[PDB]
């Protein structure tokens, strides 16, 4: 049957439903690993070497903020070859929004050779990548007792790819991109050019950056104390370092990115922080913490057992480790959008709208999607790794047994979460609509004012020269501050909080509370339930157990995870809205020379962002017109990707809103007229499983409603921003 | 029957009504359906073996 | 008035026309005799119901790949910007009907538009008092009496019939599966509704035939959706004196979103804003209640019963448990709905949501320019 | 008034009562003619009753008056 | 009627509710050679003694899930289970093995 | 209750009565098949109508049929 078809697929990396015993499993893992960060090296040497051929990256480095950064370009055929827009420098094709351009500027690349030998530095990085899957499974396979060897990859993790990484860092910092971004600097303004013979004019004529390395009488022009050499850093006399390892704290007015001086004293001051960290963890030198030590100490009164069993499902689970490893990815990556819109890091990239919001968009999704894989292998660990006699009235044994406290009072605090906050939406669209202005929750009627978010944002703004003293402006200018400009654009202003983002933030408690809600029913009731008493029994992804019991579609673990990517999705489909309308209406815009902002949606966030209407009109009727309008012209793929990405998710709703015990009798009727006449197989046709209808259709859903959303933002920002 | 004819089935309820199938053996015994059939192709839940009553049947080999 | 007036008896017709098909099937399964109506014409139509059935996917299937296409293909035309590369088929048969009633525009000249046809002339009798107030009113060029159809008017009658099609076809099958297939031979003995019948045998959600009762509304929606759409933004082009926006933009799908949602949403969404409202706010106000109750169907539709009755089993535990509150105990056992309910009340919310959706937007779209 | 002018006076289907209204909403709704609020009838009953023959409030009453009495005898 | 130890266990919030009291009951008796760790039907971790011992649960389907870990989970298996539906009055009709 | 019923072209497998989590069914001596055991529904009460019975069975079609009927406390499963 064509069942089989897709069970080849889906039993494909499902590594420990192959084979039982734990060391095996373990070096297919370690070995798929270097496939995983082979892929991404072919990814990554694709950026660099369409960086190198089919871009106009030198073009852009000459005049950055006047010329948009391309990097593809479209064959021409079909009538397709109007995609390759004018971005500026004399070339035509696909703006990109990736900010791979800003990220090479604050590397110091400067030309299209330094690209060309990373991409092909990149590209055989993959091949030593391949090899060391091939070397480390089919020919010489590690052992399980190095695979549980944790105290030791804890110490060479943190002190190692941590430690070595961040002052690897400082050191391609210091002595290569610090020089070349204070040289671009001098340039991209019109003066002081200091100083030499070259003095510098063209931006080929900065050295390349082993002359840097070659010649000490270079790098010493720009920070002085490099005549002073590496003698006071041992004698640990240090504040004559402060020319190229600053504590400026802020934004360079110059590029809008943050100060490439702190980013080097903060790469180095972590190297210090990770190094220091791992030699934390005891190994065969005798001294040092012990994991299983310092988990059985921790055991208080109130807790039972403490957390005894967490080192042996830590060291004997891969799932445990992939569900709490995919837990902080996801929240980090989330942390990677918030972080680097507001405190921007690379050379105009700030006022690069179409690259601020696309970075925020997609680190957000990326995040969203593996924090729902953290629920999915945590009700993995429960199914299959969970073991009665590791946990005996320890942490885990004892959230089993009140999980019928956590999840009602969950299920409690996401209806009051959904009362107190959406419900506040549709008082203000009732309020509006009957004319009583005064009676709707706004800045100008019942005010709900963020006042502990306030409270916060006046000590971060009054935080230079007073609780951090040595820094001299605030940690970003969204907290407080004056309008920094890069040439007419805002960078970062100061990001007013009122009763609209007091409403629009507890939406974001309401629906991370709901998909949290979705993913621990998941994991608390994956073995049984009050309804199913032999759950896990029946498997992690299994689709019923009949129509008893009142009917029992979608009890499994695996359908939990199902139902917990639609809130995901929509809980960040409403975290990207009101970083789109926040950013155009009260961040972004022009500064004309008097010096006022004129922002892109002219302020209309504080009165239209608290009705429903208004974010169906202000921001979805009116920031659409890009996208439909976009025809017979450059940004026309976006509009085609709109109409499309509209059809998939509609598409979807096929297979989630039907059975196939419709489709498979359906099917009967045509594999009579198959076999009336003709060709009709061998291989019987079947309709999809009830597990793979869901998947299929959760599938389309997601991809046809992130496309929809992505060929708004990016038609929207780059015609407008 | 004769063990290895082909075989027709003509009874609604089955999944290879009108199929053409491989007896496999039969007993004497006196039982209800003593006929097994195996078949070319799975049923909905993969089996290609049920016991048939020969008042059930058609062969034409 | 007059948009009001067809969009409701077409949207009337339409759950008629599906209830008919399924109290056949209630017929099927309750009423039918097998032994009475032994080889009459309705016992036939059971003996080759997988050729009509096949026929009939056949047809929806060429509808659907070849109207779809005839679309996709006009949108990537207009938009690389070659509007001239689009395939814009005529509809020659239907004009030709139209010149057979009396309509000059075409230039066929045929009967009743040949002024000296056999038909025209209705030669023994001459009794034709109807003929000279017919194409008196035929040819004004301001009534909806046989309107001017063009390339636009030949996709969207092949989107009808790809709707027609498609909901006929699963009606049908689910009438005429009702009392058995493979998958579940004995279905005349589990009722007109039911679950399934577990998830044995590959699994055999939404096999019932009210299960297709249930699937053919979302397509006779999506089939009057069509239907209404097309009259609406038709005589919207006309009232507003501009029908060449129809005649340009119904031949690509980017037209219909831009052209007729977009921008006809205009007054709408406007009937509140932070500048005040007007009377339109009562269908702005139901033009979102509209979509939130279509959203919430999906809810019943998409998320299936156990979900919710192990949700259901911690309430039920947390108000056990609850002091003042365990003292108020309920006379019936909450329980989640059932499985057959919630596709009847997902389908409700989805069906109201479709309706009063549409119904504020024709009103208002309409009435604030008229 | 509908009936001597039927191409700019709007139909009314009746009244509305909503004390939930604000005072700008009140004068919104207070449209066709009218010093009260009030829905605009799109079910097209004032054409069909003036084709019928019928040109005053109390044709109307008496034709109400007689399908009370009527679903009194159904 | 019945005898039997009650499990360690430290209790949970799956047990029984209301209608344990006011309309039906279950319980489980079975003998076990060795003091070892099985798991609830209610979720948990509890320890069945040596001899009899001796388990009440709100529904069947719990006492039967249990009696199957009994038999499959366990070295050497445990078959001798015995289920029993208690009514509130006290009358306690064996039911399991029927 | 639910309604379960056997048929007579059960071959006495006694996969169903393995298959069922709430004991409902057992087999009867029966000499009108090969092993001479059919299967019967005594505890019918006790039924859900999970259908795990019928997706054991590998007679085609099914010898046992699970007809969902009124229902109890017991049938829908409830502890409370
Ligand atoms: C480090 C990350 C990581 C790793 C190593 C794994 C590994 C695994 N997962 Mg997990 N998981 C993850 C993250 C991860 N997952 C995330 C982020 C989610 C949320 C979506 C999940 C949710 C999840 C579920 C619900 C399940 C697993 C399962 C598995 C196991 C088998 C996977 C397999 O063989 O499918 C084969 C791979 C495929 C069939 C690929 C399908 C990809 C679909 C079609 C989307 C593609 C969209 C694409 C990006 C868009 C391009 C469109 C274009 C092509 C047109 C394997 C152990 C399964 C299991 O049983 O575990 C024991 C299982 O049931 N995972
Ligand atoms: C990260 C993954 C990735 C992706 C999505 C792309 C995507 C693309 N590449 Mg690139 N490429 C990559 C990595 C990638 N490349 C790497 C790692 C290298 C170095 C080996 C290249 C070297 C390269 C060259 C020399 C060219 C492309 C071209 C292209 C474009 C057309 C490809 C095509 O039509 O071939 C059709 C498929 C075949 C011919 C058979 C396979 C397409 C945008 C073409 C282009 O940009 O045209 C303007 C082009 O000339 N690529
Ligand atoms: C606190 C962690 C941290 C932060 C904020 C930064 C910040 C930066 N990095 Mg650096 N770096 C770091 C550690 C960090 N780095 C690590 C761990 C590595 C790998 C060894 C690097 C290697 C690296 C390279 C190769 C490059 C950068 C660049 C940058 C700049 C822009 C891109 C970016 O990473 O966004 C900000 C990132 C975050 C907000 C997320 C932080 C993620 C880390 C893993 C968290 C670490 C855990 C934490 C420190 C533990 C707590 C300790 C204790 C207080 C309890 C920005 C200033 C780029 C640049 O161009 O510089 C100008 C660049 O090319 N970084
Ligand atoms: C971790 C990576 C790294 C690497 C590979 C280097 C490498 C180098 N540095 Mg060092 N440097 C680094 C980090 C690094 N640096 C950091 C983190 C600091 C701040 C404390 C410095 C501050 C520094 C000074 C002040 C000088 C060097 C110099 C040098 C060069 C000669 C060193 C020597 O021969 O003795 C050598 C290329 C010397 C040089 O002449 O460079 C051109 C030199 O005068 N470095
Ligand atoms: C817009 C459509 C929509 C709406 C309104 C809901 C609503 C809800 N979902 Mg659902 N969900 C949806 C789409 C929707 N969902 C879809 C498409 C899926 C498919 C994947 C799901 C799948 C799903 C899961 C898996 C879960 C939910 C849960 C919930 C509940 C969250 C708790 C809460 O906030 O209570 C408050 C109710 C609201 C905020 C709804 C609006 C109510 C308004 C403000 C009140 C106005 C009426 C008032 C009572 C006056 C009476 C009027 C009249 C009767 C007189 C809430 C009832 C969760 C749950 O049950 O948690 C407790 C849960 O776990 N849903
Ligand atoms: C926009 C959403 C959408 C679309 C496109 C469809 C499409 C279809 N439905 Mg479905 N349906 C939908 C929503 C949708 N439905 C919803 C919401 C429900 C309620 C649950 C249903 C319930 C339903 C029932 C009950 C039935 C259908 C049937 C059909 C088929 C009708 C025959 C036809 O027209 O063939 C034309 C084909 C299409 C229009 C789809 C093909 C789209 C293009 C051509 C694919 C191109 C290939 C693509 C580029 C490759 C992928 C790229 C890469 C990833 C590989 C068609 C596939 C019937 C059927 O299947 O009979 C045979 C049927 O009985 N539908
Ligand atoms: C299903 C409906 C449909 C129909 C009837 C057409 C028809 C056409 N398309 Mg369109 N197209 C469609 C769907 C459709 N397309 C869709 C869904 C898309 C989006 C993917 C497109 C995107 C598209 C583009 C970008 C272009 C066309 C073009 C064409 C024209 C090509 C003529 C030709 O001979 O090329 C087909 C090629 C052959 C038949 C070669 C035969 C070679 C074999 C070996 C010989 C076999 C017989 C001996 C033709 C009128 C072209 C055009 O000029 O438009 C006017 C064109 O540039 N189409
Ligand atoms: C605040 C409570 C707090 O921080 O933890 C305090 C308490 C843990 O106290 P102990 O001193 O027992 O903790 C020892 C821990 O090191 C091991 O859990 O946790 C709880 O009471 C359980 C969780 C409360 C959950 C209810 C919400
Ligand atoms: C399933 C079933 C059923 C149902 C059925 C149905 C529901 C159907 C429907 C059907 C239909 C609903 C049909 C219709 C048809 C119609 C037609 C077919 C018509 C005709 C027409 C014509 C023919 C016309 C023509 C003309 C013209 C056009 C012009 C003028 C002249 C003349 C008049 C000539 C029953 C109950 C039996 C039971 C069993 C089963
Ligand atoms: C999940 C989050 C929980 C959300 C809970 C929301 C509950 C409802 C909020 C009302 C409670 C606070 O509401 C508080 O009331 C007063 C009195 O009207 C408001 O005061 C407002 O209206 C009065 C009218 O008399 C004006 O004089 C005043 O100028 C204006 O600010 C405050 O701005 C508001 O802060
Ligand atoms: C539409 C639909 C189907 C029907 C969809 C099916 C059967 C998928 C099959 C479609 C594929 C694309 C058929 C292609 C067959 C071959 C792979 C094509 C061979 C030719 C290649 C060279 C392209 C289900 O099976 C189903 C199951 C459960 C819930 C909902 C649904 C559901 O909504
Ligand atoms: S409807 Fe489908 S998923 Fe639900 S119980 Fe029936 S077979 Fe199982
Ligand atoms: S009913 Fe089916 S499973 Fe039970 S004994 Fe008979 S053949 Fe075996
Ligand atoms: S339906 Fe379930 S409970 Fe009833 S007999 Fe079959 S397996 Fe047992």
């Amino acid at each position: 049957t064509t069942t089989w078809i897709w069970d080849l697929h889906a039993d494909a990396h499902d590594f420990d439903s192959h084979t039982s015993d734990l060391e095996d499993i373990s070096r297919k893992i370690f070995s798929a690993h270097f496939g995983h960060l082979a892929v991404i090296f072919i990814w990554l040497s694709g950026m660099y070497f369409h960086g190198a051929k089919f871009s106009n990256y030198e073009a852009w480095l000459s005049n950055p903020t006047g010329i948009k950064p391309s990097a593809q370009v479209v064959w021409p055929i079909f009538g397709q070859e109007i995609l390759n827009g004018d971005v500026g420098g004399g070339f035509h094709g696909i703006q990109i929004t990736s900010g791979l351009f800003q990220m090479w500027r604050a590397n110091g690349i400067t030309n299209s050779f330094e690209l060309y030998c990373t991409a092909i530095g990149a590209l055989v990085m993959a091949g030593l990548m391949l090899f060391a899957g091939w070397f480390h499974y089919h020919k010489k396979a590690p052992k399980l007792e190095w695979f549980q060897n944790v105290e030791s990859m804890m110490n060479h993790h943190l002190a190692g790819l941590l430690g070595l990484g961040c002052l690897g860092y400082a050191g391609q910092q210091i002595h290569v991109s610090l020089p070349i971004n204070a040289c671009l600097d001098a340039i991209d303004a019109g003066k002081p050019l200091t100083v030499g013979g070259k003095v510098i004019d063209s931006v080929a004529a900065i050295p390349l950056p082993h002359e840097w390395i070659l010649n000490p009488s270079l790098m010493t022009d720009i920070y002085p104390s490099f005549a002073e050499g590496l003698k006071p850093f041992f004698t640990l006399n240090w504040s004559v370092y402060a020319d190229f390892l600053t504590f400026n704290g802020g934004l360079n007015p110059q590029t809008g990115g943050l100060w490439l001086t702190d980013t080097a004293h903060h790469h180095l001051a972590l190297a210090v922080l990770f190094i220091v960290a791992g030699h934390f963890y005891r190994t065969n030198w005798g001294i040092g913490h012990s994991f299983k030590e310092v988990l059985e100490a921790h055991k208080g009164p109130v807790t039972g057992e403490g957390h005894k069993g967490m080192y042996e499902i830590f060291t004997t689970s891969w799932h445990c480790q992939l569900s709490w490893n995919l837990a902080w990815i996801g929240s980090l990556s989330i942390l990677v959008a918030h972080h680097m819109y507001s405190m921007p890091p690379y050379p105009y990239i700030a006022t690069d709208y179409p690259t601020q919001l696309s970075l925020f968009t997609h680190h957000m999704w990326i995040g969203g999607f593996l924090i729902v894989g953290a629920g999915a292998h945590a009700a993995i660990f429960m199914v299959r790794d969970y073991d009665p006699a590791t946990h005996i009235n320890n942490l885990l044994d004892r959230v089993i047994r009140h999980r019928d406290a956590i999840i009602s009072h969950l299920n409690w605090v996401c209806i009051f979460l959904g009362f107190h906050s959406f419900g506040l939406y549709v008082h203000n669209d009732t309020m509006r609509a009957f004319g009583r202005p005064q009676d709707m929750f706004s800045d100008t009627g019942i005010q709900l004012q963020p006042v502990f978010a306030q409270w916060v944002q006046n000590l971060h703004a009054a935080a230079a020269g007073g609780t951090a003293p040595n820094a001299a402006a605030g940690v970003s200018p969204a907290f407080g501050g004056d309008i920094l400009a890069v040439v007419g654009k805002v960078a970062m202003m100061p990001i007013t909080l009122g009763t609209a983002d007091f409403l629009v933030h507890h939406i974001h408690a309401f629906t991370i509370h709901v998909t949290v809600l979705i993913l621990l029913k998941g994991v608390l009731f994956a073995r049984n339930s009050r309804l199913i008493p032999d759950k896990g029994e029946l498997g992690f992804r299994f689709p019923c157990d009949g129509p008893g019991r009142g009917g029992t579609c979608q009890v499994s673990g695996w359908d939990h995870v199902f139902l917990g990517l639609f809130w995901m999705y929509n809980s960040l489909s409403i975290v990207i809205f009101h970083f789109s309308w926040k950013m155009q209406s009260d961040v972004w815009g022009s500064v004309s020379p008097d010096g006022s902002v004129s922002h892109i949606t002219a302020g209309n966030f504080a009165q239209s962002a608290i009705t429903i209407n208004g974010w169906l009109r202000d921001f979805l009727w009116a920031q659409a017109s890009q996208v439909i309008g976009s025809y017979g012209s450059a940004l026309s793929a976006y509009g085609l990707l709109f109409l499309g990405a509209h059809f998939v998710w509609a598409f979807s709703l096929m297979f989630l809103f039907s059975g196939r015990g419709y489709w498979q009798e359906l099917i009967e009727s045509i594999v009579w007229a198959h076999n009336k006449l003709k060709v009709a197989p061998a291989i019987q046709p079947r309709a999809l499983s009830i597990t793979q209808g869901r998947a299929v259709g959760v599938a389309h859903f997601l991809l046809g409603g992130i496309a929809t959303t992505w060929a708004f933002f990016l038609a929207r920002i780059i015609a407008v921003g | 029957v004769q063990r290895g004819s082909k075989v027709r089935i003509l009874r609604p309820e089955s999944y290879w009504y009108r199929d053409i199938g491989t007896v496999a053996t039969v007993d004497q015994s006196g039982i209800r359906y003593p006929a097994i059939v195996r078949f070319d192709k799975v049923n909905y839940y993969g089996i290609s073996s049920n016991n048939f009553a020969l008042s059930e049947l058609e062969e034409v080999e | 008035t007059q948009a009001a007036l067809y969009t409701h008896h077409q949207y009337i017709a339409g759950f008629i026309m599906v209830g008919a098909f399924a109290h056949g099937a209630i017929f099927l399964i309750r009423d039918y005799d097998p032994a009475s109506n032994s080889n009459n014409v309705l016992d036939r139509v059971l003996q080759h119901k997988e050729a009509i059935i096949s026929h009939l996917s056949w047809v929806s299937l060429f509808l659907g790949f070849h109207t779809l296409g005839l679309y996709v293909h006009n949108d990537v035309m207009v938009a690389f910007g070659t509007p001239e590369k689009q395939i814009l088929v005529e509809p020659v048969f239907a004009q030709w009907i139209q010149a057979a009633h009396g309509k000059l525009l075409y230039g066929f000249d045929t009967l009743l538009s040949n002024p000296g046809s056999i038909a025209s002339t209705a030669w023994p009798n001459y009794g034709n008092v109807w003929l000279s107030g017919w194409l008196d009113a035929i040819n004004s060029g301001d009534n909806s009496l046989f309107l001017t159809i063009g390339p636009g008017d030949f996709l969207v009658h092949h989107a009808i019939a790809l709707g027609l099609h498609t909901t006929t076809l699963i009606l049908v099958k689910g009438a005429l599966d009702a009392r058995g297939s493979k998958l579940m031979p004995d279905k005349k003995d589990f009722g007109y509704s039911f679950p399934c019948d577990g998830p044995g045998r590959g699994g055999t959600c939404d096999i019932s035939a009210w299960d297709a009762f249930y699937l053919a509304v979302f397509w006779m929606l999506n089939t009057i959706g069509w239907v209404t759409f097309y009259w609406h933004w038709k005589h919207l082009a006309i009232w507003q004196g501009n029908v060449a926006q129809f005649n340009e933009s119904s031949t690509y799908l980017m037209g219909w979103l831009r052209d007729y949602l977009w921008l006809n949403s205009s007054q709408l969404i406007n009937g509140y804003n932070p500048y005040g409202m007007n009377n339109l706010a009562v269908w702005a106000w139901m033009f979102l209640l509209g979509h939130l109750v279509w959203a919430t169907g999906f809810m019943f539709l998409i998320s299936w019963r156990g979900y919710w009755q192990e949700l259901i089993e911690t309430l039920v535990w947390a108000h056990e448990r609850t002091p003042l509150a365990n003292l108020v105990r309920w006379k019936d056992k909450p329980v989640a709905l059932s499985i057959v309910q919630a596709r009847l009340v997902g389908l409700a919310h989805f069906s109201v949501g479709y309706i009063i959706t549409y119904a504020a937007f024709l009103i208002a779209s309409t009435s604030s320019r008229f | 008034q509908w009936v001597k002018d039927p191409l700019n006076i709007s139909p009314i289907a009746h009244a509305i009562w909503d004390p939930q209204f604000g005072q700008s909403a009140v004068e919104a709704f207070s449209q066709a003619g009218a010093n009260y609020p009030v829905d605009i009838a799109y079910s097209g009953v004032y054409h069909w009753w003036y084709t019928i023959g019928m040109r005053t409030a109390g044709d109307l009453y008496g034709g109400a008056l007689f399908l009370m009495i009527m679903a009194a005898v159904f | 009627t019945l005898t039997g130890k009650t499990p360690v266990f430290g209790g949970s919030t799956g047990g029984l509710l209301t209608r344990a009291a006011v309309e039906e009951k279950y319980a489980i008796t079975w003998t076990s050679t060795k003091q070892q760790v099985f798991e609830m039907p209610t979720g948990g971790a509890a320890i069945m003694h040596e001899g009899e011992n001796l388990l009440y649960l709100a529904r069947k389907e719990q006492c039967l899930a249990l009696g199957t870990q009994l038999r499959s989970k366990f070295k050497p298996k445990i078959e001798d289970y015995k289920i029993y539906r208690i009514y509130p009055n006290g009358e306690t009709q064996y039911v399991h093995p029927a | 209750s639910h309604s379960v019923k056997i048929y007579d072209t059960c071959i006495g497998c006694t996969q169903c009565v393995r298959a069922c989590p709430l004991d409902v069914l057992e087999m009867v001596p029966w000499d009108g098949c090969k092993a001479g055991s059919i299967a019967s529904s005594p505890r019918t009460e006790d039924c859900v109508g999970c259908k795990r019975c019928e997706t054991a069975c590998p007679t085609d079609f099914l010898s046992i049929r699970v007809y969902l009927g009124a229902e109890t406390t017991r049938s829908m499963g409830l502890a409370y």
